[PDB]
């Protein structure tokens, strides 16, 4: 029975129609999930293939791929890898097992990332404002330990310690790293996952529209060029009588 | 017919059945929608069929698959999308056919109109279970909601929701049955299409003005064909503009969540067009008092005929109970956004208000009003 | 319209990313001197290894000797051998002549 | 029988069209065309639009009637007791 | 035999033998002191007793 | 017509193509066929239907399932088989179908025949995917085998392979592709299956005797109903007496062996009934030639309406061509029996020898025959 | 290049028509298997559920399942269990995998017997025979090691060690074990696995046919009655010429 | 037209026949019928069976042609040399 805040519609990179995904800050909040949130909250369903998209080269997410995995191999020839070998790979997971998931964060289950933007209501704000706010126990309020007053949760106490502070990192290019930023650098990222062809689908967009544009009017004057007899019929009543 | 290709073959004799219908002068856009149906239904069947490839329903891993759809294989995204996105379109598609029906009341066609109906009926569950298939929580709730509300039958209720079950859960059986209702199904619909068509052409079609028009007839094949040329493409522009730029728009079910048995979401409501049936069902507060109610609501429809009085048919000349068709439209349209809300008291009210508003409207006024206008006008 | 329109769905038969993710790149491995064995499948297992993914055989074919260099293997291996080998069709007779076995 | 031979029994009418080329597809389409839009959109718009601006209001109405209902306990019974 | 084969077509749909063998094998119930709480597996969603 | 129940519903107008269609006196049980075909169409699609409920396809999984079949479902083993063992007993009633065309020759009656041509080319590749289903080796390498067999063109050939397989391999796209079409595709057969029909109520039915009947005809529907009744239901008994009996008699292929990509079989035959097309395969050394020769080989059927040369229709009053008819017969039947054994030399030349001799017996032999006759019978 | 030999047809309790099985001795051989095959071939597909169509009582194969499973139960609440509890499961698997399995027979794959049955040429006489007959080495051969001569083999060398020795065991009953009667014990046990309905189905076999005469010369009394008019036909051409 | 009214034309047939009750479903079905069997059976038999018993011989000719090609290895070449 919380009032349920919304968050205020920021502008953004892709915001508008036609407005794109914008990989540097990609490639930024990338590092984040290497440096965050592989800490419990897992994607499952991205391989590496993500290279030049995210504008990696080749070799440079491969070879970042490589360090990513590397797990056992030996059992009578029984396997999976070490050092993934190709793009096909998944992230590891922090946890094996919800069981050993929820335990691990007490109680708490972290989940996938993967689509979850498309899960909760109201885009990335949501969660740009779930990263921002967190707020001082009103007199009157207490919590359980682990959770942390957000008015953004729903039930507003969250187990999860605010992880973003100024300089949490230091991104790949060496920007100043900044809890606003640092929040706001990977909150396209996401925007991005659930949707890969993203960028690439917005250009059937403009595409079928000047296709479109084209037709209707064509076929307006094509339909009407037949009903132009019709609607110009007269009608003589001369009976004999 | 001398060396007419139609009998060549005696196949094109029948394709005879299109070319000459006669057809009325006087046709609004809205007689585009019958054409206009089947066509959602074909593009429908590609799309789904080649969707139904790299998709498979297996309890564990089915959802997964849908993963690797729009990911990994060949325009996998677009594709899914569509055979949605065209779904709710149909059902608009649909109920605008429906709605030239009474707006002219053609409804004078008798069996044609039961007809109709049963076609209908089919449909709806049809996706129905094809929303099943996404196997996201609110369709695991939704499905699990609909059976459980079937049981309160007095006797033999308890083993038909586990004899359809296959069980005491929502479990593989409850899924894997489906999908091949969930696909199996629509054809025969398509076989029901036909038919549904035969009857109208024994009499020929029916007008605006309530006034047969057989002093005038056109050849159907040069126009009216290309009105639809016009009415279908039409139809494919919010179809594919939707579906690009605001694909979840209407996407408003949320769950990619994988359905938790044990959890329950913050909210249930089965996906929009169901709501108003749905929204009616809370409305009595005897479980069975509702069953009969929801179910019966939409069976209101085989009793319209039932119901025609007048001495002239098009409501277009008969300003009156033009009010009330419009009066019912809106509060349909209202049952909607109380449907669309939780069961709280203002809205119950209110819901628990228009419930016997609604029945009125058609049960009663419609048949009332037009006896005082044949007087009124000196019938 | 079609052009683009009927690939798309026609494409989605075409061809997938992820055994695209196949035509070997490893190959890598491995055995010593006889074993064969020496298979896998994977439907393949460029090569590389070194180049190579000319072939021998399926199945860890590996190449001929490696070009005298590596193989697995590398002609002689186990029953019967590897190429020329015979070790043709359950085993005998044909091997992998040929000529000289590359 | 046949569709069109036996259909009904007419008498002493008499039609006059020409050709489509004989004239354009806009024939003062604007001009013409645009005074029209009033007369249909004057004529139903008696009859039709009033009943749905009750439910906007209701909308509104209940929205509001709602919307202090719960949002604001220390309404009714502020905090004080 | 329509009493044998409209019968023996329906009651294939009704329930998997081994989807019967699932229902209910929590049986325990002891196993538990007075109020001490020992834990079974129900018809599928877990129970506290 | 007057207050008749056929054409109070327009629709049983329609029905009237039955009732009331007129009959030739002398009919052999040989004309029970055509309606007999349709009984094993209908009888199978609830079969697959229940059995495709439990079944699931998954490259994985799948063929588990299909053991969880026979054994944990309800009646689960006696379904499998039915619809199994209708298979073939429909292709032996394929043939004798097919079998009284030529012996009375009816297909005099022209684009009809090209239909009942067409109408079945689809029939044998459907099970032909159903025969995948099971995953059982031999399903697995007959399925490798055979588009390994298509790649022989000259240029593109290469693509269509991996195109239809979606990939370098067997595997689940080359599966589950087929789920679907093994399954969706014999609807549109009967959607073909009227139109089959249509043609021959244009002139109403063939004879034994080759000679138009017209002097005499019969009401169907009391009488020839009857002898289907009969012969309708004999097909169950052995239908029904295999199946439970000896269910494998004609489960002559064996593999249950979930399907090892590396590991072959000892020996690699389709199943029953294609095998003197596969045989015919073997026989040209050119792997391209035997393409041409294998698919062409069934084409020719196309081609017999061509060559009837002769003044009178029906064999039975032509008595040297019935020997070439049966002549050819054995020389099918010969084909099998080759085609049921490996490649070895002795086997090798019958089998070469019986290829050139099969053509010779239809295109040039039957031809040659009947010219003589009306010069013997003075024509 | 074998000869392939093929077994004398054995008489059977089940081999007749309405010959069914007897569970006395498919008790016994499944001790057969409680002892030997879960050495190394499996069958997977057979629940606990035999209880009495193998006579088991209820308790009688409950408790006997009790014994028979499986391991651990305890990771992070998470696994399987112990002591199967009901009969819907399966039999512990000898080998984890296939890698497991052939490397411990080495180079072997030791098949499930689940179908096999089915699967082999020859029904069940092809076992019997194959269990019956071991040969000595002909002068002018060698074999594989663990490969043992019978000519029932394909290759006529297999590297499973005879098993069945006169009393290799002893039976449930207390019935005298013996080479034949062990190896002829069990040949109704598979050939009952393969189709569990076996008994049952053959119930509507004779169900059927006194149902089938009855119907037949009915039908073929009815259709004669109709067709006794139009063989029943006169002509008169009686021209007015 | 209607089927069987325009058929053809036919003059000065006659027809005779009873109801079914009048007869017997077995009017001497056995003793009558019994002969029949062979002027049908012998009338296609002399056209028809011979071409079998040719591939009836192939049959066993080749496989015994066959068997003695593989099955005796120390035949054409003993196992000397
Ligand atoms: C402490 C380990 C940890 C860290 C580090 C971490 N997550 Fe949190 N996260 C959790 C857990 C556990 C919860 C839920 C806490 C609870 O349930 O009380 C949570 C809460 C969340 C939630 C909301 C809970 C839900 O159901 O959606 C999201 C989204 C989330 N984390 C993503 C992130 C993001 C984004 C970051 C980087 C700012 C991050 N995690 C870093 C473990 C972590
Ligand atoms: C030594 C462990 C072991 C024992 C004990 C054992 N099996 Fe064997 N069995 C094998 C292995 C391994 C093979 C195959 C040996 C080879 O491939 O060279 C085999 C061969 C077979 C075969 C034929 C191989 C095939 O592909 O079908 C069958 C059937 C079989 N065993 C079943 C049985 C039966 C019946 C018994 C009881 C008489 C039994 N096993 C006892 C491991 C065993
Ligand atoms: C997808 C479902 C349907 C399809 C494909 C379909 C198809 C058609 C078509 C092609 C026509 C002729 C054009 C027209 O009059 O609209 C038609 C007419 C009609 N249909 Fe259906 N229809 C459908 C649903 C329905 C339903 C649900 C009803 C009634 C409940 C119905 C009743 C009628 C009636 C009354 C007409 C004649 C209407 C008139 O005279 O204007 N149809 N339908
Ligand atoms: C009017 C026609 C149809 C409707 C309204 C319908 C209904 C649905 C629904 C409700 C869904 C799930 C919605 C979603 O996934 O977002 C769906 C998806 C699907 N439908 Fe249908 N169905 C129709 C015809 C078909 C056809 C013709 C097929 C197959 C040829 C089919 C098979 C499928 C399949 C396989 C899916 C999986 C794709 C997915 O769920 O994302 N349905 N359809
Ligand atoms: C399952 C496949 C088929 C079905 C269901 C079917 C159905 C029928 C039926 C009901 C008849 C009328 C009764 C009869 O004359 O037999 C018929 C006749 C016929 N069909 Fe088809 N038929 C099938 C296959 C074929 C095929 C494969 C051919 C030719 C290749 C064919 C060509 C004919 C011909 C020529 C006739 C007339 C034969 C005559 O005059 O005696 N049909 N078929
Ligand atoms: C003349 C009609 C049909 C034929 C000849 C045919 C062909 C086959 C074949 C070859 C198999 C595998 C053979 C076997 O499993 O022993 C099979 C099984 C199957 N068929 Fe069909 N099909 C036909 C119609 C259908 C229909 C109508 C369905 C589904 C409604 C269907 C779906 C299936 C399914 C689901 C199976 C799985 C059962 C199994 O494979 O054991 N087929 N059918
Ligand atoms: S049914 Fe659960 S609250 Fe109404």
């Amino acid at each position: 029975s919380d009032l349920e805040l919304h968050p205020p519609s920021y502008p953004w990179s892709h915001r508008g129609l036609l407005s794109s995904l914008d990989h540097t800050s990609i490639r930024r909040g990338f590092q984040v999930y290497k440096q965050v949130c592989s800490s419990c909250h897992s994607m499952d369903y991205v391989a590496y293939r993500h290279l030049v998209g995210v504008c990696y080269t080749e070799d440079e997410a491969k070879a970042l791929a490589e360090e990513v995995e590397v797990q056992d191999g030996p059992n009578e020839d029984g396997e999976m890898f070490m050092r993934p070998g190709k793009l096909s790979d998944y992230f590891p997971k922090p946890y094996p097992n919800p069981e050993a998931a929820r335990a691990a964060n007490n109680g708490a289950l972290p989940p996938d990332l993967s689509y979850i933007v498309r899960a909760r209501h109201g885009g990335e704000d949501y969660v740009f404002s779930l990263l921002t706010g967190y707020c001082e126990p009103p007199t009157g309020v207490s919590l359980r330990e682990g959770l942390y007053f957000n008015p953004y949760f729903p039930g507003q106490a969250i187990g999860m310690a605010p992880p973003i502070y100024n300089e949490v990192l230091e991104f790949d290019d060496g920007t100043p790293a900044t809890m606003s930023q640092v929040a706001k650098d990977v909150c396209t990222f996401l925007r991005w996952a659930a949707e890969p062809e993203h960028d690439h689908r917005k250009r059937m967009g403009l595409k079928m529209l000047l296709m479109m544009g084209l037709l209707l009017p064509l076929v307006y004057a094509m339909k009407r060029h037949k009903w132009s007899v019709l609607k110009s019929r007269k009608l003589a009543y001369r009976p004999p009588k | 017919m001398t060396n007419i290709r139609k009998s060549h073959p005696l196949m094109k004799i029948v394709n005879n059945a299109f070319i000459d219908l006669p057809a009325p002068s006087n046709i609004s856009s809205w007689w585009n929608f019958g054409s206009l149906l089947g066509i959602c239904l074909i593009l429908q069947i590609l799309t789904g069929l080649f969707l139904a490839m790299h998709y498979t329903s297996d309890t564990t891993t089915a959802f997964s698959s849908v993963t690797h759809i729009c990911r990994d294989v060949n325009y996998g995204w677009i594709i899914r999308y569509m055979h949605a996105n065209g779904a709710s379109m149909f059902f608009i598609c649909l109920y605008m056919h429906v709605g030239r029906g009474l707006y002219y009341g053609s409804y004078t066609f008798l069996e044609t109109w039961n007809i109709g109906v049963i076609l209908l009926l089919t449909v709806m569950a049809t996706a129905f279970m094809g929303y099943v298939l996404p196997w996201g929580q609110m369709s695991f709730w939704g499905a699990t909601v609909i059976t459980n509300l079937l049981s309160a039958i007095p006797y033999i209720g308890t083993n038909l929701v586990e004899w359809i079950w296959g069980g005491f859960s929502v479990d593989k059986a409850t899924l894997t049955r489906f999908f091949a209702f969930h696909f199996i199904l629509p054809f025969i619909i398509m076989a029901i299409a036909m038919v549904h068509l035969l009857f109208l052409h024994e009499t020929g079609s029916n007008n605006p003005t309530g006034i047969s028009s057989d002093v005038d007839k056109i050849p159907f094949h040069p126009y009216y064909t290309i009105k639809d040329i016009l009415g279908a493409l039409l139809l494919i522009l919010a179809l594919m503009l939707l579906v690009l730029f605001a694909p979840d728009l209407l996407g408003d079910p949320d769950n990619y969540t994988p359905a938790n048995p044990l959890n329950t979401p913050p909210h249930i409501k089965p996906e929009w067009y169901f709501l108003f049936a749905y929204a009616i069902l809370r409305s009595i507060p005897n479980k069975l008092g509702g069953v009969l109610a929801l179910a019966f609501s939409i069976l209101i429809l085989a009793l319209i005929p039932l119901l025609h009085t007048s001495k002239q048919r098009s409501m277009m000349f008969r300003p009156l109970s033009q009010c009330l068709f419009w009066a019912l439209v809106a509060d349909l349209l209202t049952l909607t956004w109380i449907g669309g809300q939780p069961v709280e008291h203002p809205y119950i009210t209110i819901g628990q208000l228009a419930s016997v508003l609604y029945f009125l409207l058609i049960l009663v006024l419609m048949p009332t009003a037009g006896t005082i206008e044949n007087k009124l006008l000196k019938w | 319209a079609a052009k683009n329109v009927v690939s798309q769905f026609v494409s989605s038969m075409s061809a997938s990313a992820d055994v695209l993710a196949m035509s070997k790149i490893e190959i890598k491995l491995s055995d010593i001197p006889e074993g064969k064995n020496m298979a896998f499948k994977w439907r393949g297992k460029d090569q590389e290894a070194a180049v190579e993914v000319s072939q021998l055989r399926d199945p860890q074919h590996d190449l001929e000797r490696v070009k005298k260099p590596e193989w697995v293997i590398l002609i002689g291996v186990c029953t019967h051998l590897g190429c020329v080998p015979i070790a043709n069709a359950g085993d005998f007779g044909g091997y992998y002549c040929p000529c000289h076995g590359s | 029988g046949r569709q069109f031979g036996h259909l009904t029994r007419v008498r002493h009418v008499i039609t006059y069209s020409l050709s489509p080329f004989e004239q354009r597809a806009f024939p003062h389409y604007f001009s013409k065309g645009i005074p029209n839009v009033l007369r249909r959109t004057r004529a139903c718009i008696l009859r039709v639009a009033p009943p749905f601006v009750a439910f906007y209001l209701v909308y509104t109405w209940g929205t509001q009637e709602f919307e202090k209902s719960k949002r604001k306990n220390p309404a009714a019974y502020e905090n004080d007791r | 035999a329509a009493k044998n084969v409209v019968s023996q077509f329906v009651s294939s749909m009704s329930a998997s033998a081994d989807v019967l063998a699932m229902s209910k094998i929590e049986i325990k119930l002891s196993d538990i002191p007075e109020g001490k709480n020992m834990a079974f597996k129900w018809r599928g969603k877990p129970l506290f007793v």
